[PDB]
């Protein structure tokens, strides 16, 4: 153990069958899929807010990868230095780039 | 479940 587990300053969870379905019941504006990470909250001082994301979207891809759950997003943040998550807004797809930070307690 | 990942 020396340098591992990056830091982006954001909370994400694995959209389980329960939650994934709970969203469709509440906000009837999400696709018919059940794979991807859900954004919980973002700290006012992190690459997340600086990159151009929000705590009301859903991750799916990253730097040319397919994410399904939070566990998948984590390894990516610590595996890839450059993160390129695509977020769909309105009726067009957009590419978001966020660079994590290094930190060790 | 929740399962929050503060990454």
């Amino acid at each position: 153990g020396s340098h591992m587990k990056k830091y982006i300053g954001i909370r994400m969870m694995s959209l389980t069958s329960s939650k994934a379905k709970e969203l469709k019941d509440r906000h009837r504006d999400f696709p018919d899929v059940i794979s991807g990470a859900y954004i919980i909250e973002v700290i006012p001082d992190t690459p997340a807010e600086a990159g151009g994301l929000k705590e009301n979207d859903v991750i799916i891809s990253i730097n040319g990868q397919s994410v399904v759950s939070a566990n998948d997003v984590s390894d990516v943040i610590k595996r890839e230095s450059t993160l390129n998550m695509v977020v769909r807004r309105g009726n067009e797809d957009i590419m978001i780039t966020v660079i994590p930070e290094e930190i060790d307690p | 479940d929740s399962r929050i990942w503060w990454v």
